[PDB]
């Protein structure tokens, strides 16, 4: 099985 | 090199209670060490933990896709790992090899150490004993405490600080998840 | 709880360093090479069980990357203090003559994450045989990581794990030799 990997959020600028 | 740096760090964390029955879910973002912003599965949305993280709990916490998304990670994303790695993981067991020998604290003295080496185990968590014929031994007793090999193993060193006599038996016993009933060494001064 | 399990990553500046992995417990489970965008599973059985597309980190770590341009800005550039490492070394089991076993360099407790380690043997590096771990994350937000040096102990040979870190003034030795 696949590990899935959780996203990073990108910031406000 | 002495130009300056610096360092973001994310950390996805799954915490796991009862196998899969309690789940807990932390987005958590670092500038250097400092933790500046979190989401939290116990409470549903971003929080700033520092002043610094504020505008991105704000501009987050607005759009309602990043929150439903963070929201279904315990099942989308913990759940599954766990799902995917326990095999190898939670269920991994190593058993100790165990080693007695006797020591010195200083190079001209007669033994005045026991040294129980616990090697090799996984997981951690493990609880080494002393005893002199069969009666447990608690004074003078000092350890490496658990040390993580960094290769999925630990070891751990447990000494007993006494002057071996000829006629006694020294045991060093271990408990661990990997094994069904302790684990013992003997040990004597005349063996 | 009962188990953790911790998807980590760091970006770097101006190193241009990134890194990601996966720890359960305290252990590595697997890195991304980001180089070669390839899954480095911490020990080989793992990857018989299970998978990771690599490709994927490389864009979290673009996001890390700009999230670090941001945030630097907000803190007016103020830069990170380095931390420098404690430093042990230790073997694998007991030590015998002529029996193989091995080395353990702990290098713990220090940020940032970018660190020179030598092997010396009696005063000389030493290349062959060796391995290490990326970066590990610690729970007060440092790293620790290992290296490791496969030997056959003999009463005519020392050791030496050499450390050099910003933190450090000068380069940390840590030694080993027989008894
Ligand atoms: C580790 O060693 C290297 C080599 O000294 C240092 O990195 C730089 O290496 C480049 C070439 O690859 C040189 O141009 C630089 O002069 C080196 N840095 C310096 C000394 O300015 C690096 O700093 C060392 N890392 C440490 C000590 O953490
Ligand atoms: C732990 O798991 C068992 C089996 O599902 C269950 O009976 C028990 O109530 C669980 N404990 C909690 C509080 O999660
Ligand atoms: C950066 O400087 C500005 C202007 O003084 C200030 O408003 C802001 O709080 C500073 N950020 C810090 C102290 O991290």
């Amino acid at each position: 099985s696949a590990v899935r990997l959780r996203s990073s959020v990108p910031g406000v600028r | 090199d002495t130009r300056p740096r610096f360092l973001e760090q994310v950390k996805h964390e799954c915490h796991f209670f009862n196998g899969t029955e309690r789940v807990r879910f932390l987005d958590r973002y670092f500038y250097h060490q400092e933790e500046y912003v979190r989401f939290d599965s116990d409470v549903g949305e971003y929080r700033a933990v520092t002043e610094l993280g504020r505008p991105d709990a704000e501009y987050w916490n607005s759009q309602k896709d990043i929150l439903e998304d963070e929201r279904a990670a315990v099942d989308t994303y913990c759940r599954h790992n766990y799902g995917v790695v326990e095999s190898f993981t939670v269920q991994r067991r190593v058993y100790p090899e165990v080693t007695v020998y006797p020591a010195k604290t200083q190079p001209l003295q007669h033994h005045n150490l026991l040294v129980c080496s616990v090697n090799g185990f996984y997981p951690g968590s493990i609880e080494v004993r002393w005893f002199r014929n069969g009666q447990e031994e608690k004074t003078g007793v000092v350890s490496t405490g658990l040390i993580q090999n960094g290769d999925w193993t630990f070891q751990t060193l447990v000494m007993l600080e006494t002057v071996p006599r000829s006629g006694e038996v020294y045991t060093c016993q271990v408990e661990h998840p990997s094994l069904t009933s302790p684990l013992t060494v003997e040990w004597r001064a005349t063996g | 709880e009962e188990h953790v399990i911790i998807q980590a990553e760091f970006y770097l500046n101006p190193d241009q360093s990134g890194e990601f992995m996966f720890d359960f417990d305290g252990d590595e489970i697997f890195h991304v090479d980001m180089a070669k965008k390839e899954t480095v599973w911490r020990l080989e059985e793992f990857g018989r069980f299970a998978s990771f597309e690599a490709q994927g980190a490389l864009a979290n770590i673009a996001v890390d990357k700009a999230n670090l341009e941001i945030m630097t800005k907000r803190s007016n550039y103020t830069p990170i203090t380095n931390v420098p490492p404690e430093v042990t070394v230790l073997t694998n089991s007991p030590v015998e003559l002529r029996e193989p076993n091995v080395l353990i360099c702990f290098i713990d407790k220090f940020t940032p994450p970018v660190v020179n380690v030598t092997w010396l043997r009696n005063g000389k590096p030493v290349t062959t045989g060796v391995s290490e771990t990326v970066f590990l994350p610690r729970e007060d937000h440092l790293f620790r990581k290992f290296h490791y040096l496969p030997f056959l102990p003999s009463t005519e040979d020392v050791y030496d794990c050499r450390v050099e870190h910003w933190g450090l003034d000068e380069p940390l030795l840590k030694h080993w030799e027989f008894d």
